């Protein structure tokens, strides 16, 4: 009803840099706007209320501003430790609304580039009798983002793939990624070469194994 | 002052379920609304409902909740959220939150505005699915046995096919933490979750054991992994 729109959905900034996040309301909320920070596995924490008032305890690096229907959160001296999702929340009305929160904005902090260390893990011997086989590839400790490709006997895999990336390391901004390929046991035994390819810009690390040898 | 939600559970589509939020260090008064807020895996915060802490019965609901969820105060330190006709789309972590407000105007004529949340519980997990509970299978992760060994090595455990979340993974009963990387869980097409955890170990410094707990099925698996 009063709908809150945050843009962009994601934003990036170098360490020491400053990033700004916007919150638009579909009608004035007379400056009743709060900002929260949320890291994975935790409840949101209050940063700012009434658009520009710092919550007791929070760093003055966080600045809220704006009025009417346009609001902003600014973060200065961006640290890897600020990587998180930020939400605005209109506090004007809770009568006849869908959601008081905006959709959120991810903040990505660009630290120093690090190339991934890439490992592949063939299935343990007991997996295949379960009727399902699960192959794991990990890209450890890297920035910026990587892309993963799987190949089976030289054919790009296009299904059965699940990727999972950890939050940015609070000290050095890096990610860890796992990529899992799942096949039926019939599919698994009908092929030989299993390949995980991790690409970072113009560099790729390729790890393989052959069903027979494991 | 802290809050603690409870009552999350795995239930089938169509089921009802009641959550409870209990307050410590304060009790409900006309100085606060108590509220519920949810968050589906990988999604945003969604306000659900607020109930006035004072004597008057005043409740507000998100337009998608009124008719299907009910919030009540069951004591000076407990509010519940009764949910009916649940679907997979109601799968989420459910937070209880305390809400501050400004009284504005004069009356009976005064109204609440300037709402913001100043206190949150850790949340309780609700899972709505056709599938029944399932304890995880744990498989070792190690380099191909065909490959030439090496002093320094990373090993792991694959924790596959459990429901509901969560599982927790430690290594060597928690005495190994450096070099440990545990990935967020993924929901597979099957509707079952899986995750992995790997640890980079210097040499034959230790046998490493991953400790996997699945509280929902009262399960703990220790798996000793070697190459």
């Amino acid at each position: 009803d009063i709908v809150m729109t945050q843009t962009p959905a994601s934003v990036s900034a170098a360490v020491g840099g400053t990033v700004t996040i916007n919150c638009q309301a579909s009608e004035t909320i007379s400056n009743y706007l709060a900002w929260y920070q949320q890291k994975p596995g935790q409840p949101p924490k209050l940063l700012i209320y009434k658009a520009s008032t710092l919550a007791s305890g929070v760093s003055s690096r966080f600045k809220g501003s704006g009025s009417g229907t346009e609001y902003t959160l600014t973060i200065s001296g961006v640290q890897c430790d600020d990587a998180a999702t930020y939400y605005c929340q209109q506090g004007y009305s809770i009568s006849d609304i869908d959601n008081s929160f905006g959709g959120g904005t991810e903040v990505v902090v660009k630290g120093d580039p690090v190339a991934p260390t890439v490992l592949i893990f063939p299935p343990a011997a007991d997996q295949v009798a379960t009727g399902t086989v699960t192959i794991v590839c990990v890209a450890n400790k890297y920035f910026p983002d990587v892309t993963v490709t799987w190949e089976v006997d030289g054919t790009t895999q296009t299904t059965g793939i699940e990727n999972s990336k950890t939050p940015q390391n609070s000290a050095d901004c890096t990610y860890n990624l796992s990529s899992t390929l799942t096949l039926t046991s019939t599919q698994y035994n009908s092929h030989k070469e299993y390949t995980c390819k991790v690409t970072q810009g113009t560099t790729s690390v390729v790890q393989s194994f052959n069903r027979g040898d494991c | 002052q802290s809050l603690e939600e409870s009552g999350g559970d795995l239930v089938k589509p169509g089921a009802s379920l009641t959550l409870t939020c209990t307050a410590s260090g304060f009790s409900f008064t006309n100085n606060y609304y108590m509220c519920w807020v949810r968050q589906a895996p990988g999604k945003g915060l969604e306000w659900i409902a607020c109930i006035y802490g004072g004597g008057r019965d005043i409740v507000f609901y998100a337009t998608w909740a009124k008719g299907r969820f009910t919030i009540s105060k069951t004591s000076s330190t407990t509010v519940t959220l009764q949910m009916t006709s649940l679907t997979a789309a109601d799968t989420a972590t459910y937070f209880c939150a305390r809400e501050n407000f400004d009284a504005v105007g004069v009356g009976g004529g005064t109204y609440s505005t300037d709402y913001y949340f100043d206190l949150w519980g850790p949340g309780t997990l609700v899972i709505v699915s056709s599938g029944q509970p399932k304890a995880p299978s744990v498989f070792p992760l190690a380099p191909c046995c065909g490959d030439t060994p090496s002093a320094t090595v990373t090993l792991g455990c694959l924790v596959k096919g459990y429901l509901p979340e969560p599982v927790t993974v430690t290594w060597n009963s928690g005495t190994l933490t450096n070099g440990v990387r545990t990935f967020p869980s993924v929901r597979q097409s099957s509707g079952l979750y899986s995750l992995s955890s790997v640890v980079s170990v210097t040499s034959s410094s230790q046998p490493v054991t991953c400790n996997v707990a699945h509280p929902a099925t009262n399960t703990k698996v220790d798996k000793t992994v070697a190459p």
